[PDB]
């Protein structure tokens, strides 16, 4: 494992894991139909609320 | 085109068969009489078949007025006792319904396969529904999972609905366009994925059926569902690297390699899956291999499984003693298949399998023991509890030498 | 075309297997496409074994050779329990392009006989009755006794699908072959005529006796 | 004799009971397995059409008394493992007396075969 | 059967904001629920002799 | 009131139906407050074939003051078109909401059987909504517990008076004797409230 790979799950298949398949096809499903006026960004929860502990609470 | 093949002539007996059996012009079969031959409280399935056995005679533009008829009134069938002639012949008559209209008539099916327990919701779905989340299909009720007709009716709506949801997405984007292209791929691809998941679960007996293994509907829906999974890799090899990186029970294994003869391609990506640094994905790797190996004896397999056997000693000097046990104790029966596969393999198995019990005896030495297996050190075959994990994979390897060498002389 | 039958996918297969079958006439006494029926007839994929059973009644109207090479397998199908009912139909046909050799004819009227008497449905009856006629229309040796056999189900067998398929089949041999038939063979077919209740079947036996007359 | 009128009577057989063995099994039991022409054609109905409970009840009633053809049986047998929605895409279970029975069975054809 | 039945769990109660249907939670917390770990314990005198005889 | 509402359809319906699913919740509670009068307004049919999925689609809402205010959004509902249209339309879809895992939702639907009982009258409340709500007693859950405990006690007057004592006071009688304080305090409450 390596600390660049982040894992782009919305944008690649192989990231998610059997446990999390359903659920997370539910929202890759959501995330792309549901932008209709909205955001096509990658996965959330990761690329972002992940932010680095410096930058958390940088007002 | 299975949708399509059906339709080609084969003898001519179809035609003869209904140019002699329905000129009697007896049209009284219509589709009320057949709703009210569903109906009745006191059912009675020789009547059912006296008209749905000669409906098989019908033509496929003269079937339709029947299709809500056998579409609605079957979840009846479901019920126990139902004879295997009235699911085959509606089987039948559902075929000849999904040559002629199958979007209607899959729509109808899905709306008519619910599992009804809280049926005041009857979920009606519609065709956009459906098209958006294919695996609506597999909500069905929990017994179409062992009525093998009626589980082939839902692999084909499967099948449809895969390739339908895939034109739905391919249409949705182009609209919505005035990457994304990757994005979608993606979703295809899980939704693939999740589908074949599924179904191999469906495979997989229930604790209930776990209370002859050959001969039973769980093996006919197996068949069902590995030909359908053979379909799919088929059209998408890269379906069948994503499962196999994603994984399934290990139970499934000899059941999806015999009955698949598309997994001869897995042994191109087994040297990609060995190298991942999930234990998990690794000892996946290790099973697959072994059951391909047993049923495809051939020159790369051999050279497949000595990579594996390979990367099982390199790693036996990697992983730590929890993550010795957790690697060890599923891949050590995998072994024997090798064995039994691949003779000019008995001096690598047979030095890794001396290393890792040496190994295994030396941390069995390091603490106190329960059962202390260093000083039995004669047992007999000891054929068959919370022990100790070093203990515990002792006995294992012992257990694997005793299957490896019964085999070379038995 | 022939590289695709080498693949794993059944339905490619089947494909094949039919236009194999569409290209028989150009190649009857093929080798491989004949290996390739054989191997194909026996599979466990339903959709091939249907293409295996239309290419093989294309082969066996073509080539000899196939015929007589396929006959024994299609009669231990046909008679092999393991086999369902439908695809003991399909099956049945196969054994009208068994006329290339005399030795080759007796021995499906043979297995025909087997199957009347031992397959008695109305579906394996009729089939079995249609595939007879239509054999001894094309090796015209056992043709009396064909429409012997036709008017003994005629008169006996009280179903009015098997006497309607016996109708359309003697109209088919009065067609044919109208020079063979017998005076005794007339005789039956009138008294049967004479006797019947219903009127279609009788319509049908006066529309054979209408087509014998001219 | 039941000469022509058997195939009629077949045929309402199989369109009445839908199982073949349904109601009244031992009358059914005796016409597939006994000292029959239409045999076959209702030994592969059966086979091809009886619920697998049913099949595994007659196989077992079959196993345990000569009351039943050995070569039908053995027939019956093999068609059962040779099942095609068996091997769909493309080895049974049996007990001490069961396969006691079994050889018997296949001893019981030979003997009649003789040599 | 954890697919299958996750499977189930997605039957959409509601049709949906849009006739689209998303999974109402962001993920889940370690693997799922803890097991109950349920304890046991022999009888007291058994207990008293066999540390009376060791 | 200006405009009419034929014209509120034609240009203004697309854009709030918009705004039903907007990110920020005040504005998805403003569009519910705003429910009832455009529903005064329109017949079942329009109502049914555009915005009853809106009402029905706020019940899951993350926001637990959307989901209060679409139960609340519901009663004026049933009052306007009915209680056939709810039958119909409304209840399946409440239903399905007792069976779900969250714990939130199956509140959720004590909430709104507390908000539609009122409206839907005895019988429906007797044999549609009442099982419903007995067996969800049986929840591990105590927060589902006592609210079912409250729910019994608040749609006790317009229920039946002949299925009190023989259905609902056992369900109380055993939630009197629960493990949870609460459970105990709601069900002891509502045993004194049915009298």
């Amino acid at each position: 494992l390596n600390k660049d790979l982040k894992p782009q799950t919305f944008r690649n298949a192989y990231d998610i894991p059997r446990r999390n398949l359903l659920d997370h096809l539910t929202r890759m499903r959501s995330n792309l139909l549901k932008s209709t006026r909205r955001f096509l960004k990658g996965q959330d929860e990761d690329q972002v609320h992940s932010v680095p502990i410096a930058q958390m609470g940088n007002y | 085109v299975d949708d399509w093949i059906c339709e080609e002539e084969i003898t001519g007996t179809d035609a003869l068969l209904r140019r002699m059996l329905l000129t009697n012009n007896a049209k009284n079969h219509s589709p009320k009489q057949l709703q009210e031959a569903f109906s009745a409280v006191p059912v009675n399935n020789t009547q059912v078949m006296q008209i749905i056995e000669h409906l098989t005679l019908l033509s496929a533009s003269e079937l339709i007025p029947y299709a809500e008829v056998l579409t609605s009134n079957m979840s009846q069938l479901l019920n126990s006792g139902v004879p295997r002639r009235i699911l085959q012949t509606v089987n039948k008559l559902w075929m000849v319904l999904n040559t002629v209209m199958p979007r209607r008539l899959w729509v109808m099916t899905v709306n008519a396969l619910q599992p009804s327990i809280k049926f005041v919701r009857q979920q009606k779905y519609t065709q956009n529904d459906l098209m958006i989340d294919p695996l609506i299909v597999l909500r069905c009720d929990q017994r179409v999972h062992r009525c093998p007709p009626l589980m082939d009716i839902t692999l084909h709506m499967l099948n449809g609905y895969l390739l339908a949801s895939k034109a739905y997405l391919s249409a949705h984007l182009k609209e919505t366009e005035q990457t994304r292209e990757e994005l979608k791929n993606a979703l295809l691809a899980a939704q693939d994925s999740a589908a074949v998941q599924i179904l191999l679960e469906i495979c997989l007996p229930t604790e209930e059926e776990k209370a002859d293994n050959l001969l039973c509907n769980l093996r006919e829906v197996q068949c069902l569902i590995c030909c359908l999974l053979h379909q799919m890799y088929i059209a998408d090899p890269n379906i069948a690297k994503l499962v196999h990186f994603q994984g399934y029970p290990c139970e499934l294994l000899p059941l999806t390699v015999a009955g698949i003869p598309s997994m001869h391609i897995c042994l191109d990506f087994i040297p990609e899956l060995i190298a991942q640094p999930e234990l998990e994905k690794q000892i996946f790797a290790i099973q697959l291999l072994s059951h391909l190996c047993i049923q495809y004896a051939l020159p790369k397999s051999l050279s497949v499984a000595r990579l594996a056997v390979n990367v099982m000693g390199t790693l036996l000097t990697v992983l730590t003693q929890a993550k010795r046990y957790a690697f060890f104790m599923p891949t050590l029966p995998s072994l024997v298949s090798f064995c039994r596969a691949f003779p000019p393999l008995y001096e690598d198995i047979m030095s890794l399998l001396i290393q890792i019990g040496q190994v295994c005896a030396s941390d069995v030495a390091t603490q106190t023991r329960d059962i202390d297996p260093i000083i039995t050190r004669l047992q007999q075959i000891k054929e068959k509890g919370s022990m100790d994990p070093d203990v515990q994979l002792c006995h294992c390897i012992e257990r694997t030498v005793i299957e490896i060498i019964n085999m070379s002389v038995s | 075309i022939f590289s695709v039958i080498h693949s794993n996918d059944p339905v490619a297969r089947a494909i094949t297997l039919r236009m194999l079958g569409s290209l028989a006439s150009i190649i009857p006494e093929r080798k491989n496409a004949h290996h390739s029926i054989r191997q194909s007839l026996d599979s466990h994929d339903n959709v091939e074994v249907e293409a295996a059973v239309f290419a093989a009644a294309n082969f066996s109207a073509q080539s000899k050779d196939f015929a007589v090479g396929i006959c024994n397998k299609i009669s231990e199908m046909i008679q092999g329990l393991a086999t369902p009912v439908d695809l003991k139909l399909k099956l049945i046909p196969i054994l009208q392009h068994m006329h290339h050799d005399a030795i080759l004819a007796s021995s499906a009227r043979q297995l025909l006989q087997q199957l009347v008497t031992s397959y008695p449905s109305t579906k394996m009856v009729i089939v079995s009755l249609h595939t007879f006629t239509l054999l001894a229309a094309s090796s015209l040796v056992d043709t009396p006794k064909q429409i012997q056999l036709l008017l003994q189900y005629l008169k006996n067998d009280p179903r009015k699908a098997v006497k309607r398929l016996a109708i359309q089949d003697l109209k088919l041999l009065a067609n044919k072959t109208p020079h063979t038939w017998s005076r005794e063979n007339i005789q039956a077919l009138c008294e049967c005529a004479l006797q019947t209740p219903y009127d279609s079947l009788k319509l049908g036996m006066l529309s054979v006796l209408s087509t014998l007359s001219g | 004799r039941l000469g022509p009128s058997s195939g009629l009577l077949v045929d309402w057989l199989e369109m009445l009971d839908p199982e073949v063995v349904s109601s009244c099994p031992d009358l059914q039991l005796r016409l597939l397995f006994s000292r029959p022409s239409f045999r076959p054609y209702l030994l592969t109905l059966f086979t091809h059409q009886s619920s697998w409970p049913t099949l595994h009840q007659c196989i077992r009633v079959l196993l345990g008394e000569q009351r039943f053809d050995p070569s039908a049986s053995l027939d019956f047998l093999w068609a059962c493992i040779h099942v095609p929605r068996i091997w769909q895409g493309r080895v049974l279970r049996v007990q001490g007396p069961e396969l006691i029975s079994l050889v018997e069975l296949i001893l019981a054809e030979a003997e009649t075969r003789s040599q | 059967a954890s697919l299958l039945d996750t499977n189930r769990r997605h039957t959409a109660a509601v049709p949906g904001p849009g006739g689209i249907w998303s999974v109402f939670h962001a993920g889940v917390i370690g693997r799922g629920l803890k097991p109950p770990k349920f304890v046991q314990s022999r009888n007291q005198q058994e207990v008293i002799y066999n540390t009376q005889s060791l | 009131e200006v405009i009419g509402i034929r014209q509120l359809s034609q240009s203004l319906l697309p854009a709030i139906v918009e705004l039903a699913e907007d990110a920020k919740w005040r504005v998805r509670l403003a569009i519910i407050e705003y429910m009832p009068l455009l529903a005064g307004q329109l017949g079942v049919e329009f109502f049914d074939e555009k915005l009853n999925s809106l009402c029905m689609a706020w019940l899951v809402d993350h926001v637990y003051a959307i989901r209060e205010a679409a139960t609340s959004n519901l009663k004026k509902l049933v009052e306007k078109f009915g209680k056939e249209w709810a039958h119909a339309t409304i209840i399946p879809k409440v239903l399905a909401m007792s069976g779900d895992p969250n714990y939130l939702h199956r509140m959720t639907t004590l909430f709104c059987i507390n908000v539609l009982s009122e409206v839907c009258g005895q019988d429906i409340t007797t044999k549609h909504m009442l099982p419903t709500v007995l067996r969800m007693a049986g929840d591990p859950v105590a927060n589902v517990r006592f609210n079912v405990a409250k729910s019994l006690q608040k749609i006790g007057p317009i229920l039946d008076n002949s299925t009190l004592q023989s259905e609902v006071k056992p369900i109380l009688e055993k939630l009197t004797q629960d493990q949870d304080v609460d459970v105990k305090y709601f069900a002891q409450e509502a045993l004194t409230v049915l009298s």
